[PDB]
RNA sequence: UAUACCUCUGCU
RNA sequence: AGUAGUAACAAGAGGG
């Protein structure tokens, strides 16, 4: 509907690979943090533990 | 590519890649960029006026509602009471007896951001107190035969080993 | 009174002077007992004349955690919140 | 949703229940009751 | 004052007022005012309730040993103390 | 060391 | 032997 009768359209049917492997702890901080932003800051840092503790995570 | 570094509190080798080099092939890569993060993330502000902040407000108003029951529900979890994955009653009703065998009992006000507190205080106590259950076996005479039974052992564990325990994640294959 | 008005409970109101005031001066707890508390009423004024928030922050062993946690380039957790 | 020692809630109500089941519904039985529930009341 | 309290008011309201008043989040050593209010409140609740029984016949009584066996009911029951629930 | 038995377990 | 398939089963633990 917003495009015009002269324009072309393709769908790509997509995969991520290596999802988890390549998704870092840190920018969960930077985007908790920056969702959160003009937030109480009890509650700023309350949410942004799990993305530290995932950065410090050590598997059995 | 990233930047290695020891931890302070635990001495893992600590890679880091954010704010690292760029790519330069096709091949798979983890040097993503705060900055680039942060315009995404904000543009997605941008486009949803005030869903963050609607967003936010109720997650304020459920932390400071949620109980600690609400733990007890879910997936099992790695307890690192027992080494060993258990049920999330039991993982955290072992941690809850652990924290309150030491100096810990906030929790017991009944509300989970209370509990959540003493996490973060309980990697102060470096000797952590724990309790551990073996084997030992009895000698019983019938109307003269080896009997088994379990005993417990109280141990102590250090600010490296506890900090590493509560950074732990289990392991499986996936079937 | 004007706060507990429509359901019919009954009000009843002491003084640590001495003075007293129910519902409607229809006392009915009996006069011994109503006497011996404006008494300890009494003796309370008298020895006492002779006589909001929500916080969550981290701990050293953590925050050096969170330090140590963030992006290159950053030194604080406090430093890159701020960013 | 309550923090207080087990016990002490279910005796509590054990009185009231107990209580009102007579008063407004034998005083033998409630006295029984009663005994039973400072009985274990006194056990720490 | 919290020794003044603690001094002038007895074990129970002192447990009940301890109780009743870890709610909110204040305590005896910061909001002196509402624990020696709360205790003082519960006082009287004690002195207005107690030794007061009813006798078979329907009348109001009052008496020394205050344990009701039986033959007597406590007139007035104590609501202020007890857990909300 | 070997041979017989006996008990517990069948996702822990 | 066979099952099986990136590591296991082909009994495990105890009366040691």
């Amino acid at each position: 509907a917003k495009s015009t009768d002269e324009e072309l359209s393709y769908t790509i049917t997509g995969d991520n690979t290596k999802w988890n492997e390549n998704q870092n702890p840190r920018i969960f901080l930077a985007m908790v943090l920056r969702i959160t932003a003009g937030q109480p800051e009890w509650f700023r840092d309350l949410l942004a533990v799990a993305p530290i503790m995932f950065s410090n995570k050590v598997a059995r | 590519r990233g930047i290695w570094k020891t931890n302070s509190e635990t001495g893992a080798q600590q890679l880091n890649p954010i704010d690292g080099p760029l790519p330069e092939d096709n091949e798979p890569s983890g040097y993503a960029q705060t900055d680039c993060v942060l315009e995404l993330i904000e543009g997605l502000d941008r486009s949803h006026p005030g869903l963050f902040e609607t967003a936010c407000q109720e997650t304020i108003d459920a932390i400071q509602q949620t109980r600690v029951d609400k733990l007890t529900q879910g997936r099992q979890t790695y307890d690192w009471t027992l080494n060993r994955n258990q049920p999330a009653a039991t993982a955290l009703a072992n941690t809850i007896e652990v924290f309150r065998k030491n100096g810990y009992k906030l929790n017991e006000s009944g509300r989970l951001i209370d509990f959540l507190k003493d996490v973060l205080l309980s990697f102060e106590n470096d000797s952590m107190e724990v309790t551990t259950h073996f084997q030992k076996k009895k000698r019983i005479r019938d109307n003269m035969i080896t009997q088994r039974t379990i005993g417990k052992k109280r141990v102590k564990l250090t600010k490296k080993n506890y900090l590493i325990r509560a950074l732990t994640l289990n392991t499986m294959t996936k079937d | 009174a004007s706060k507990l008005k429509g359901e019919n409970v009954y009000i009843h109101i002491f003084s640590f002077d001495g003075e007293e005031m129910a519902t409607d001066d229809e006392y009915i707890l009996d006069e011994e007992s109503r006497a011996r508390i404006k008494t300890r009423l009494f003796v309370l004024r008298q020895e006492l004349a002779t006589a909001l928030e929500e916080e969550f922050s981290y701990p050293p062993t953590f925050q050096r955690l969170a330090n140590q946690s963030l992006p290159p380039s950053f030194k604080d957790y406090h430093q890159f919140k701020a960013y | 949703i309550g923090m207080a020692s087990m016990l002490d809630a279910m005796l509590s109500r054990a009185r009231i229940d107990a209580r009102i089941d007579l008063e407004s519904g034998s005083s033998q039985d409630f006295s029984e009751i009663t005994n039973t529930c400072k009985a274990i009341e006194a056990l720490k | 004052m919290e020794n003044f309290v603690r001094t002038n008011f007895n074990p129970m309201i002192l447990e009940r007022a301890e109780k009743t008043m870890k709610e909110y989040g204040e305590n005896p050593q910061n909001e002196g005012n509402k624990f020696a209010a709360i205790s003082t409140h519960m006082e009287v609740c004690f002195m207005y309730s107690d030794f007061h029984f009813i006798d078979l016949e329907g009348n109001t009584i009052v008496k020394e040993n205050d344990d009701d066996n039986a033959m007597l009911k406590h007139r007035f029951e104590i609501i202020e103390g007890q857990e909300r629930n």
